[PDB]
């Protein structure tokens, strides 16, 4: 299509710390690509962010019932809909699987690539860490961040370089809020 | 820390919005508009948990409505369109034969409107797939994820191929075992 | 099990 495209895109924010001790609450209003207007929780009433949602703010912010209700959504929004969510998402957890496989690096002491590969898993907090004969590598180490799959898991690899000399031993170390004490594969070379 | 967004939006000329839930950057569920009905991400969500579909139908009328009022109020400025990044990974590490799903990760674009499409050997795959709805951005855009359930060989290549206004021609993604 | 709630959202001036 040749025509042009406008784009309204409401997004209402919950943002929860110390578990729900403390959240705030956020209704922005984005046209196209920029945002116009925004309520804040800790700021307590609607402010245009940019000039085309100037006569809303001030709209807004007269009427007591459109800012009290607003206030009032840390409450009847945002903690209510945790009470919810809670059990399937902030209490979701799913143990990682951990592959070790050299990446193609087939040669008998060259160069190589150990890739820690570690998939399926949730939330997404995780640490990854190379030891070589028990000492943490720490140089060395090409990861790929976080990956989101999009279905509730992530993976993520961690990539060692090395070169292998027989009798050496590189452990791998998964830690990860699914497990009490830290996941391990090692790799022999 | 932790995040929940109600993230909607409306496109015009389309006349397409959508209505999702959000939680740490994944999809709680959506509603399904040609169906008025709450999709989970998820089945088991279900189980848990519950949603009206009308009281969203309401809030995407609502967002058409001011739609046209900030479309107006704007002079009719349309939408700069942001082509997107493609990805194309393996939900687990690969095993020959043994089933896996390729990921198609559509990232960092806007408006929300792609075309995508699967070729195993060039031949578009229908059946199998699945694919999520945009999910919102921290940035104002949008990212998508496009599925295939496949089974690992080396006589197979795929790639993802995705349309964009943003974009000067269609973008193939490749994967090939190796 | 349990209801979720959506926020109705505001209307733009006109
Ligand atoms: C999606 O599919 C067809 C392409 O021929 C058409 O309806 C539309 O222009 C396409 N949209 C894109 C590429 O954004």
């Amino acid at each position: 299509d040749t025509r042009p495209r406008f784009l309204w895109q409401p997004k209402r924010e919950c943002h929860f710390f110390n578990g729900t001790e403390r959240v705030r609450f956020l209704d922005r209003y984005f046209y196209n690509q920029e945002e116009s207007v925004r309520f804040d929780s800790d700021v307590g009433e609607f402010r245009a962010v940019t000039e085309l949602g100037r006569p809303d703010a001030e709209y807004w912010n007269s009427q007591k019932d459109i800012l009290e209700q607003a206030r009032a959504a840390v409450d009847t929004y945002c903690r209510h809909n945790y009470g919810v969510g809670e059990s399937f998402t902030v209490q979701r957890r799913v143990q990682p699987k951990v592959t070790v496989y050299p990446s193609k690096t087939q040669p008998l002491q060259h160069h190589n690539l150990l890739v820690c590969s570690v998939s399926g898993f949730y939330p997404g907090s995780i640490e990854v860490r190379w030891f070589l004969n028990g000492q943490e590598e720490k140089a060395g180490m090409v990861s790929t961040g976080l990956i989101q799959n999009g279905d509730w898991t992530f993976q993520t690899l961690v990539m060692l370089e090395t070169v292998p000399r027989s009798g050496e031993v590189y452990t791998c170390q998964v830690e990860h809020p699914s497990v009490t004490s830290p996941l391990t594969v090692e790799w022999r070379a | 820390e932790h995040v929940i967004i109600q993230a909607e939006f409306y496109l015009n000329p389309d006349q397409s919005g959508e209505f999702m839930f959000d939680f740490d950057g994944d999809e709680i569920f959506h509603v399904d508009m040609a169906k008025k009905e709450t999709v989970w991400r998820l089945e088991e969500f279900g189980r848990f948990a519950s949603f009206e579909a009308q009281g969203a139908l309401a809030n995407i009328a609502v967002d058409k409505a001011n739609l046209e009022i900030m479309t107006k109020r704007s002079n009719y400025t349309p939408i700069t369109n942001v082509p997107p990044e493609v990805t194309v990974l393996t939900n687990s590490p690969v095993e020959l034969r043994e089933p896996n799903v390729l990921i198609c990760f559509i990232d960092k674009f806007t408006p929300p409107v792609v075309n995508v499409t699967w070729l195993r050997n060039g031949k578009p795959v229908t059946t199998g797939v699945s694919e999520t709805v945009f999910l919102p951005r921290e940035d104002h855009l949008f990212r998508k994820f496009h599925y295939l359930p496949f089974l690992p060989s080396t006589e197979d290549v795929y790639d993802c191929r995705v349309e964009h206004w943003g974009l000067d021609e269609p973008l193939l993604k490749h994967w090939e075992f190796d | 099990v349990l209801g979720l709630v959506l926020l109705r959202g505001e209307n733009l001036v006109s």
